[PDB]
């Protein structure tokens, strides 16, 4: 009786050969003794392919198949050398699978293909491609992060995914936060994106993680901005621009569809408060003259236009004040949406009544009732029906009075009429005003 | 020596820097195949730490400072001038083990690859010399197989050296190995550097061996055997022709051959002369035979193009006739009764003549020879037989 | 700047008229007479139609100035093909190309 | 070239010559393909293939360039497309069963309907007559059909004379004679030319009685060297994914 | 799709057979060995050539231990083929030691203490599943206390002065978990949001309980049976330059484990009721 069949046949094969010599390639012995599990273990196939499978209708067959050819590029352009056309490639590939629609349509199958690891290993190998070079080609990585944002946005088990690899991009998380135009294109905005809107990725998040991104803010704040300063940006000791990025991801890491993630709150409270260096020279406590100085100060760098511009591609000149004045107002809204919510503090709980002291003594009121008092400055028309705009990209912003308002009522909370009467008077009236006056159809 | 103190003030060890270098080999040198796997781990394991531990004292940079400090000195003749005879006969010895030094020290270890990065240009700025050729190209195949980051400091025009090493020192394959080493390291291949490679040699044609494929052409010819000589009984002029029944111009990828004319021995052997008995060569190939084929006149492996009524290369239904003439030496042909506008002269006359005609394959050839052997289509030029 | 010498005579009569493609097979060899291309070797008949800049100018009017059964070959100065940068990796700069030629069919 | 048996150096450097070839056109370098094309051509590397007194180092050069050249960057691209499974949904597969008939016995493998998407074959044409340079993307073009040809011609008399173990193997050594040969087969067959007949006849070659379709020794029972046992093992490692495909199409066929 | 995943998971995964035993005994017979030219020293059987060839893995200088899917799926073989598993008598429960002992001999007499312990040794303390099929494989060879392969392994420790073995696994000691109330707290709150995911939820506290208590098991068969030696070596490794108290690493993770247990009474004090997840942890 013959074998009959691939199975018996493999079996008795490999260990006729093995019986018969001692085989010296070792990679000999590895294949044969693969082959023989395999015959061995057939329900292994089995297991092993279907995680993997996936079914298409035949409408989209031609779409799939295009896709196919796309990731076979990309995944072929692995062997070979970083360059400028191998950037071009991986470019124009990226881009023509944001474009396909079966990568909207069907997430499971553009996640069984592993699309987002061979992504994640060309940035890999970009950025540990001369780490002590800085970076070379930086259009990759706002490629691929851009490209890694999408995939996350698309459906919860991607985000899930790409979550698993959080690790190393917090660790390479300033790449390329000072240079702008990059929004949506650095790491740190593929790690925002994999922990946005998920209370199950918000409980899931790590304490050694929040130490990282507390560390990194300190290190903003603690030292200057080397490459705003070799381009001439008037030096100051801390680092606005990367500060508001970092505080924008513990935003998102504390705060998630309207409630706040209490566990990772505090946590993040905490370690602020036991580095104070990272609420910015004014808030220090080593003589900082406060939030409603520090904003005038900032303001007053506005006007001036030496410390406002380095003074040796619009957004290449950052303007200095109104990137102080954000990062203020993205640390208030951090820390408004890490205070407790009130519920807790009905039911009374230590912990809460804790954190909303904290931030209480951190914050006085004076100074936030100071800084929503302060103005901003109405554009107007000219005699040639040419109405002359304040720069909307420099300047004080109405989003900037919006974290305190957030603050104010998250933490102090308006609870007394004559407060609440003062506190209209000084800044809600004023606000309202202008907009009533600006309200004519050519200032609209 | 190089502030020129003088000879003997000097003390050169020579024989110490010999054995101590032979010595060091020694230790570096690699484990044997035929040892069992764990004694293969076991030396391994020394060789690397040995290797890290010359690394971090730094004992590279001095074999490159004693390296630099030889190659001062042009020639070993210039070398035994200036420091002592037996010095100048050890200068080479010295020199190769040196380098041979530090292809064992840098073998096999990533961390010193990587830190003869910098030093690499410096090392490529010497490898014309013959003198130090050898182990350059070893060190730089040592450092080139196992440094991802040396590729992407070697350029175009140390790619054009590399090259230009075979154009000036011969055919050498350790060479050719390094530029394979070049091309892909560790399964990552550097596009640039293959493009520059190709555009840079393959297009030469100079100095890698050419192929191709050459159909094999044979020789017919007769019995007959014509000479000149003072005092001989033989007819100066003869005259016969050829008639071409069939032939096939493309029977492969390549052209058919078909050429006809005269051959001539080499002194009085019955052996024609000059060709090789095998191959693609036939008549007209060499400077002992002279063909035609119907558009230029073979010679010595030269065609000339000449001209005739109705040019044509040899077709179906084709009759050639080939003239001989040895009281002066002159060869001329005459195609389908038209006289082509060429001929052979002053030819050498000390040899035999005979007919002859060279093909490839797919030829239908008739020899009319005349007599009972042949009709001539086109009586014979007068005097001629 | 193409000279051609019929190597085998054609009709005479069909020669290439403009929008009509060419079917041809040809042997390029280096004026040394190194081959470094041949369809034949490929196997299958080279197409081509007349005016649009497909192949090089000198192989657009070789071809041209000839007829249909005619085998001819054409020696192409390098200023019509590959002038100065000549093609990377196959023909060196400033190279002068011969070219077998036969004109199968025209349609 | 067959003189070089005897000429050590030019054997060697011509070796590594052709080694350089490979080395520059690999990892898929469609230009540097399409100017290697024009150095080493179609009827030199057919010929090659085909001698029987070739060299063994040249006979494994030339058939690792026929290799690179022309049938790598497909059979790469099918490799890395291999463990992933999309099937459509149309009537051909719907028609797809476990077992061929009423009776369980295994059908030979590879042989089938097979509706998983898989990568698209494009070639391009070597000419250096024309201008445009659209030629540059996808690998030059060969005569698939005669290299399938000739390659279960060549198998099927190396399989019957290896077995009476001549003296005078092609190359010199057993090794020489079978890891090219084999190595052509197997990218073929990864490529996925082979088809019906073709395939019974070269499974049939592998083993006789046990791909017996409803004495002669395959190549599993001839007492191979190491290197080419490697190969055996690749191949019989293609035939068993190939089955595990299959048994996955049917299950979504039922499903 | 969905059909396919649940399929998959519901009944391939589920559906078990039995081959290792098989598989271990005829991978194990010396196949005509006299018929064949030997002409020399017993050829290896192809069980041996497996072994040798993992440990040449092992032995092998590497800095980290990658994982291989060989290695993972053998192991596993080679201890389900060890092991194979109402009052039983005297002689049945006879037989099954004398069983053991010979399906624990098929592999102690091809070198698997020796891969074993190099395997922990290039480990490096770091927690893994080629360590869990490790600890897994030793376990099923040292079951009932072998002292045959006792004897090997402190043969080979002391032979080649291993102080990496020790050492990896006073890291494993190190690096091996236990309760953790804020994930469970952080689990209750996702449950209490009404997306869960058990499979997620659930390792989270006490991550990886069979491997730690592999990791002791085999400590405790390593000493089984009073094996005097063993016991001091554990304690004080004489012959090597270093030592790592092995005994004082167990008392160490005994009161962390202690402490994580009285964490979570405390939390559960004032509850009158324990949940069943909260039991499952206890358990």
């Amino acid at each position: 009786k013959k074998s009959s069949t691939l199975q018996q046949l493999i079996s008795e094969t490999m260990v006729r050969w093995a019986q018969e010599s001692v085989i010296e390639d070792p990679e000999l012995v590895r294949a044969m003794f693969v082959l023989l599990h395999r015959q061995y273990d057939g329900i292994g196939g089995l297991v092993r392919a279907l995680p993997k499978t996936y079914t298409i209708n035949g409408v989209s067959v031609e779409d799939t198949i295009n896709l196919l050819a796309s990731l076979g590029q990309i995944r072929s352009l692995l062997s070979v050398r970083m360059g400028k056309e191998e950037e071009k490639l991986m470019i124009r590939g990226l881009g023509d699978i944001m474009n396909n629609k079966v990568f909207y349509q069907h997430p499971n199958l553009m996640r069984a293909l592993g699309m987002h690891e061979t992504v994640m290993e060309v940035m890999v190998n970009v950025l540990g491609g001369g780490e002590s070079k800085e970076i070379t080609f930086p259009k990759m990585v706002a490629n691929c992060c851009r490209f890694l944002c999408y995939f996350c946005r698309i459906s919860r088990q991607n985000q899930k995914a790409m979550f698993d690899h959080l690790s190393y991009l917090l660790e390479n998380s300033s790449v390329g936060l000072a240079s702008p135009a990059m929004r949506g294109s650095t790491p740190l905005d593929v790690a925002a994106a994999s922990v946005m809107d998920n209370n199950e990725l918000a409980l899931a998040l790590r304490e050694p993680d929040l130490e990282k991104v507390v560390r990194y803010l300190a290190g903003c704040g603690l030292q200057s901005c080397q490459m705003l300063v070799s381009k001439g940006y008037p030096d100051i000791g801390w680092n606005p621009v990367e500060g508001e990025r970092y505080l924008d991801f513990l935003r998102f890491a504390v705060f998630c569809n309207g409630e706040s993630v209490e566990e990772n709150a505090n946590v993040v409270v905490r370690l602020l408060i036991r580095r104070p260096e990272c609420f910015g020279p004014a808030l220090r406590g080593e003589g900082g003259n406060g939030l409603l100085a520090a904003m005038e100060e900032a303001i007053k760098i506005a006007e001036d236009p030496s410390r406002d511009g380095p003074s040796p591609e619009e957004d290449d000149t950052i303007h200095m004040g109104n990137a102080i004045m954000t990062f203020y107002s993205a640390l208030i809204d951090l820390l408004g949406r890490c205070a407790p919510e009130m519920h807790l503090i009905h039911a009374g709980k230590g912990e809460a009544i804790r954190i909303r002291s904290i931030l209480r003594s951190l914050i006085p009121l004076g100074d936030l009732v100071g800084v929503i008092s302060i103005a901003f400055q109405m554009p107007t028309i000219a005699k040639d029906g040419n109405v002359v705009e304040p720069d909307m990209s420099a300047g004080f912003c109405p989003d900037h009075k919006a974290a305190m308002v957030l603050f104010l009522d998250r933490v102090y909370g308006i609870e007394v009429q004559d407060f609440l009467l003062h506190l209209l008077e000084v800044g809600f009236l004023p606000d309202l005003r202008a907009a009533a006056s600006l309200d004519t159809a050519a200032l609209s | 020596l190089s502030k020129k103190a003088k000879a003997s003030t000097v003390d050169l060890p020579i024989e110490s820097v010999s054995l101590s270098l032979q010595d060091l080999i020694g230790y570096f040198h690699p484990p044997d195949e035929h040892l069992e796997h764990e004694d293969k781990q076991n030396r391994l394991r020394a060789l690397k730490n040995r290797q890290n531990l010359f690394q971090e004292e730094g004992m590279i940079n001095l074999v490159l400072e004693c390296i630099d400090r030889l190659h001062v000195y042009s020639s070993a003749a210039h070398f035994a001038d200036v420091a002592g005879r037996e010095a100048g006969e050890s200068w080479k010895s010295i020199l190769n083990s040196l380098y041979e030094l530090l292809a064992a020290l840098i073998r096999g270890n990533r961390k010193n690859c990587a830190q003869f990065s910098g030093s690499l240009d410096w090392l490529i700025s010497r490898l014309e010399r013959l003198e130090a050729s050898s182990g350059i190209l070893e060190v730089l195949h040592c450092v080139l197989v196992e440094s991802p980051e040396a590729l992407n400091i070697i350029k175009e025009g140390h790619i054009k050296s590399i090259i230009s090493l075979l154009d000036k020192h011969g055919r050498n394959h350790k060479v050719l190995d390094v530029l394979c080493s070049l091309c892909v390291c560790h399964g990552v291949a550097v596009r640039s550097n293959q493009h520059l490679i190709c555009d840079n040699l393959l297009p030469g044609r100079d100095l890698l061996l050419q192929t191709r494929l050459v159909n094999h052409v044979s020789s017919m010819r007769p019995n007959i055997f014509l000479g000149v000589s003072e005092g001989s009984a033989q007819y100066k002029k003869w005259y016969y022709e050829l008639m071409v029944d069939h032939t096939e111009p493309f029977v492969t990828a390549e052209a058919t051959h078909l050429r006809v004319g005269w051959a001539s021995t080499e002194g009085y052997s019955p052996y024609p002369g000059g060709g090789e008995e095998w191959g693609g060569n036939g008549v007209g190939d060499d400077l002992f035979s002279y063909g035609f084929d119907g558009l230029h006149l073979w010679s010595g492996c030269i065609a000339r193009t000449v001209s005739s009524p109705n040019q044509h290369l040899l077709r179906t239904d084709d009759v050639i006739s080939c003239c001989l003439d040895l009281s002066a030496p002159s060869i001329s042909f005459r195609i389908n009764g038209q006289p082509v506008q060429g001929m052979f002269e002053n030819f050498n006359i000390d040899g035999l003549f005979f007919p002859v005609v060279s093909f490839s394959a797919g030829i239908k050839v008739r020899f009319l020879l005349g007599g009972r052997h042949g009709e001539f289509k086109f009586l014979p030029p007068p005097g001629y037989a | 700047g193409v000279e051609i010498e019929t190597i085998s005579p054609g009709d005479g009569r069909t020669f290439p008229k403009k929008g009509q493609t060419c079917v041809v097979h040809y042997t390029g060899m280096l004026q040394n007479g190194k081959k470094f291309d041949s369809s034949r070797d490929r196997n299958k008949p080279f197409k081509f139609r007349i005016g649009k800049q497909e192949v090089i100018k000198g192989f657009e009017e070789g071809a041209a100035q000839m007829s249909l059964g005619q085998r001819a070959k054409l020696t192409c100065t390098p200023d019509v093909a590959y002038g100065a940068t000549g093609h990377p990796g196959v023909i060196p700069p400033n190279a002068t190309l011969i070219f077998d030629v036969e004109l199968l069919n025209l349609e | 070239i067959l003189e070089l048996t005897e000429q050590e150096e030019l054997l060697k450097f011509h070796y590594h010559t052709l080694r350089l070839y490979s080395a520059v056109c690999a990892l898929g370098n469609h230009r540097v393909a399409h100017a290697l094309c024009s150095h080493v051509d179609e009827p030199q590397l057919l010929y090659a293939i085909e001698n029987k007194y070739m060299p063994g180092l040249l006979r494994a050069g030339y058939y690792d360039l026929l290799i690179d050249i022309h049938l790598s960057s497909y059979a790469t691209a099918r490799l890395m497309m291999n463990n992933e499974y999309i099937v459509p949904m149309t009537e051909e597969t719907k028609s797809i069963t476990l077992f061929p008939d009423e009776n369980k016995k295994h059908g030979l493998p590879g042989i089938g309907l097979s509706t998983s998407l898989r990568p698209r074959m494009q070639f391009s044409s070597p000419s250096f007559v024309s201008i445009s340079n659209e030629c540059y993307q996808y690998s030059p073009e060969f005569p698939l059909d005669i290299l399938k040809s000739k390659t279960i011609q060549m198998l099927t008399e190396a399989v019957k004379e290896g077995s009476l173990h001549a003296r005078d193997p092609v190359g010199g050594t057993t090794e020489f004679l079978f890891v090219p040969l084999i190595k052509l087969f197997y990218t073929l067959l990864i490529m996925g030319i082979f088809h019906n007949e073709d395939l019974k006849h070269i499974l049939q070659l592998i083993e006789p009685s046990v791909f017996k379709e409803a004495p002669k020794e395959g190549l599993l029972q001839m007492k191979l060297p190491e290197p080419v046992k490697l190969q055996m093992c690749l191949l019989l490692q293609y035939l068993c994914d190939c089955q595990v495909r299959h048994r996955i199409e049917a299950i979504v066929a039922f499903s | 799709n969905l059909f396919l995943q649940g399929y998959e998971k519901s009944w391939i995964e589920t559906e078990e057979h039995y081959f290792e035993d098989k598989l271990i005994e005829d991978l194990a017979k010396p196949g005509a060995e006299p018929p064949e030219e030997d002409e020399g020293t017993k050829r290896v059987d192809p069980l041996h050539q497996l072994i040798l060839l993992f440990s040449r893995t092992a032995l092998t200088e590497k800095c980290k231990l990658e994982e291989d899917f060989l290695y993972m799926a053998y192991a596993d073989i080679m201890a389900k083929s060890c092991h194979d598993e109402e009052v039983k008598s005297f002689e049945e429960k006879e037989m099954e030691k004398q069983k053991l002992l010979y399906q624990q001999a098929r592999l102690h007499d091809r070198g698997a203490a020796e891969m074993v312990l190099q395997t922990i040794s290039a480990s490096k303390g770091e927690t893994g599943p080629m360590v869990a099929a490790t600890l897994k494989l030793g376990i099923a060879i040292l079951n009932g206390g072998n002292s045959t392969v006792q004897q090997k392994m402190l043969d080979y420790l002391k032979e080649k002065k291993d102080v990496g073995f020790f050492q990896s696994l006073a890291g494993l000691m190190q690096s091996c978990s236990v309760l953790d109330l804020n994930a469970f707290e952080r689990q209750n709150k996702a449950e209490g949001l009404g997306m869960v995911t058990e499979e997620g939820s659930g390792e989270k506290v006490l991550q990886d309980d069979e491997f730690t208590c592999d990791l002791f098991r085999f400590l405790q068969l390593l000493c089984e049976g009073h094996n005097s030696d063993f016991q001091n070596y554990l304690r004080t490794q004489t012959g090597n330059n270093t030592t790592v108290n092995i005994i004082i690493s167990t008392v160490d993770y005994l009161l962390r484990v202690q402490e994580s247990i009285s964490d979570f009474y405390w939390y559960y004090s004032g509850k009158d009721v324990i949940d069943e997840q909260g039991q499952r942890n206890f358990s």
